[PDB]
């Protein structure tokens, strides 16, 4: 069944599991033609597969050219992502395949069903969760892979840097959620949070700066007032 | 013409015999019906007034042999029988009919309903459906359930209708996930009518079949698959002309046929609303469309 406040520790136990986010598979600039008209420019999207347990990003490219000569494209963006979800899990060893697949949006159900047929045991499952797995374009490295890439290519990342060395997977997760759900609601903002001071760093591999466990706690701070805030803001509240 | 009589009726019983009822009181002087068109399947089916839980009956087809029905006081029903003894039976028939203790199957000439329901519908393949292979005639009931429905517990009171999957590997072809599943012909055409069904007189026939055992019992497997073959056909978006004219004809005898007062129940709304205003032969089934939205416009 669905996912949902209720069930929300089950991410966490050892059962793998996969979320998969399509928002940004299919991704385009608006412009007007020379007749002034409106046209669409794709640019280059991405599929966001995550084990919320280990940290570990799977992440396809998806490059323009996928979708040239191509009709009804945010229907068959569907498509393309169930298709790179069946081939990555194919791709894993038996051990290493998921026992769950969640999908961030209900219309990826029936796509990852029926490309998933020859795998009956993975449950395919929706959520009643507003997650903000969108704003992962917001993450400059992940933006920075995504938009020089020339053909279709999977990058791997591990989305909480070295946080499992500290810090268990759901507050790992619970960490992510936070800093992603402020990127969505106020990107600036929340960018001049995060580097605001030049004497914390990302290392090379990372994604995020080298905060101290103290440093976090006041980011995670300043990362509520943002979301709060925008919702005033937003409410006049 | 051909006869179906009965040996007497101990119970109060609602009767039906095909699009057809009538009440007999409990120990009424009833002894069957007589006229029954020759040609076509038939159905005699039974609602005891004590318990309309349980409709039953019986599909046969006069051609195969001399039935007549027999109330079971152990079994507590209307049971039909074959009579072997072709002049003991002639002998029976003619008695009941010269004191006039039946009721005459009362077709107006002008009416080709039963036609236009049946036209597909063959006693050869319903018993192959209604499996019980030492009678002629096939016993059908409201509890029945479908081999599909058992898949997801008897299975020799089964209706063993083709199961229909659209989320199968039957149904998709590995690399044409998406094609597969939202163009569904190739799954009509080849798995379907070519592998399964060899023809679309015996498909529609099945479709036929299924309607009448949700019309007539209340069969809800049956009338999931009536439904199902229904969409098949809707959302394949090549499908032979006269396939789709013969179906805008049957869909059309069926809803004219249906109780107005049971549409709620046998009418699955996503299936019409997407048939007939969604699909690719959204457009193919006028006379359907045109009855449907004058007799259950509430429904789209
Ligand atoms: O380096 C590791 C282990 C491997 O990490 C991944 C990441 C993404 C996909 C698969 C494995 N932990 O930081």
């Amino acid at each position: 069944g669905a996912m949902n406040s209720s069930n929300y520790a089950e991410l966490f136990n050892n059962d793998i599991k996969l979320f998969v986010d399509d928002t940004n598979v299919y991704r385009v600039t608006v412009h007007k033609t020379f007749e002034g008209n409106v046209a669409t420019k794709a640019i280059n999207g991405c599929i966001f597969t995550l084990n919320p347990k280990t940290g570990h990003l799977f992440l396809k490219i998806i490059h323009t050219s996928v979708w040239a000569g191509q009709k009804r494209l945010s229907q068959l963006a569907k498509w393309k992502t169930a298709e790179e979800v069946s081939a990555l899990v194919r791709s894993l060893p038996k051990e290493e395949q998921p026992k769950q697949i969640i999908v961030t949006r209900k219309a990826m159900l029936d796509p990852l069903e029926v490309h998933m047929l020859d795998f009956p045991n993975i449950a395919i499952r929706p959520t009643e969760l507003r997650l903000p797995f969108s704003a992962a374009m917001s993450i400059d490295k992940l933006s920075d892979v995504v938009m020089k890439a020339t053909e279709p290519q999977m990058v791997l990342f591990n989305i909480y840097d070295d946080w499992l060395d500290r810090i268990s997977s759901y507050t790992a997760f619970s960490r992510l959620t936070l800093l992603l759900r402020a990127l969505k609601t106020n990107e600036e903002s929340a960018k001049m949070i995060l580097l605001s001071d030049p004497t914390i760093t990302i290392k090379s591999y990372h994604l995020w700066p080298s905060f101290t466990d103290e440093q976090w706690i006041t980011i995670e701070s300043q990362m509520r007032d943002l979301i709060l805030t925008e919702y005033g803001r937003k409410y006049n509240v | 013409m051909n006869t179906v009589p009965f040996t007497s009726a101990p119970i109060e019983v609602t009767i039906g015999i095909d699009q057809y009822s009538f009440n007999v009181k409990e120990n009424q002087p009833f002894h069957g019906i007589k006229d029954i068109p020759i040609g076509h399947v038939h159905v005699i089916h039974f609602q005891h007034a004590d318990n309309s839980s349980m409709r039953y009956g019986y599909w046969f087809d006069c051609r195969m042999g001399n039935f007549y029905i027999q109330y079971d006081p152990k079994d507590g029903l209307y049971k039909m029988m074959e009579e072997r003894d072709g002049a003991k039976f002639e002998n029976i028939v003619h008695n009941f009919k010269e004191r006039q203790m039946m009721v005459s199957y009362p077709k107006i000439d002008e009416d080709d309903t039963w036609y236009n329901l049946t036209e597909f519908v063959q006693m050869d393949k319903i018993r192959k459906i209604v499996r019980k292979d030492e009678n002629q005639f096939s016993y059908v009931d409201s509890s029945m359930t479908t081999v599909q429905e058992n898949e997801l517990s008897d299975p020799a009171h089964s209706l063993n209708y083709t199961v229909i999957n659209f989320k199968s590997r039957e149904a998709i072809r590995p690399g044409h996930e998406m094609e597969d599943f939202l163009d569904k012909s190739y799954y009509l055409n080849t798995v379907m009518l070519q592998g399964i069904f060899k023809n679309s007189s015996n498909y529609f026939g099945e479709l036929q079949f299924a309607f009448l055992n949700a019309m007539f019992f209340g069969n809800y497997g049956s009338s999931l698959q009536w439904h199902a073959m229904i969409e098949l056909i809707c959302s394949s978006a090549t499908v032979p002309k006269h396939m789709l004219d013969k179906l805008d004809e049957i869909l059309y005898y069926q809803i004219k046929t249906l109780p107005e007062q049971y549409s709620d129940i046998l009418l699955n709304e996503r299936v019409w609303n997407i048939c007939l205003y969604s699909s690719f032969q959204k457009n193919s089934l006028h006379n359907t469309e045109k009855i449907m939205e004058n007799k259950y416009p509430e429904l789209l």
